[PDB]
């Protein structure tokens, strides 16, 4: 139920919110909204056990 | 008034302190319908909301906007102007008057318009 941020393109200011979540792209190769090759979710679960 | 934000489309945070002749003025919540509107003269979540005076009350007006560590500083000063051409010399320093607590990536504002 917590997720959080691992990739972004910039690091971020101080005291600012992102909370828009779109497929992150590190290549040359567009993802046009699929999260395929060279495509990552920058949303991850902690998994508290 | 003036609409402060990135891209407005429903991605990143915007800002939207709109002046009126009503008491109530401000009304700051993330939308995308406003592109450029003129006044008739005849979504997602509100993140912070703020209410207090008009803000605009020979009129030359001059603003300053600040974003220093995601807080809005404005100031303002009234200067009477005798002749109209340029921008005349002399001195007329500024004065604070509403300091907002948050702004979030303020790049790209606009300015509002009213025809009859």
């Amino acid at each position: 139920n917590y997720l959080y941020r691992l990739f972004r393109k910039s690091k971020l200011k101080p005291f600012e919110r992102d909370i828009s979540t779109e497929i992150y792209q590190a290549g040359n190769k567009p993802c046009n909204g699929v999260a395929g090759p060279n495509c990552y979710s920058p949303l991850q679960s902690y998994g508290f056990r | 008034g003036w609409i402060f934000g990135t891209t407005l489309d429903s991605k990143t945070q915007s800002l939207l302190i709109v002046n009126n002749a009503t008491n109530v003025v401000i009304k700051v919540c993330e939308f995308q319908f406003c592109n450029d509107p003129f006044l008739d003269v005849y979504a997602n979540n509100c993140t912070f909301e703020y209410v207090s005076q008009p803000f605009l009350m020979k009129n030359l007006r001059e603003f300053v906007f600040k974003n220093i560590d995601g807080y809005f500083k404005i100031y303002s000063k009234h200067t009477p102007i005798n002749l109209e051409r340029d921008l005349p010399q002399g001195f007329s320093a500024l004065e604070p008057l509403v300091d907002l607590p948050i702004g979030i990536n303020i790049t790209r504002f606009q300015t509002l318009l009213a025809l009859h």
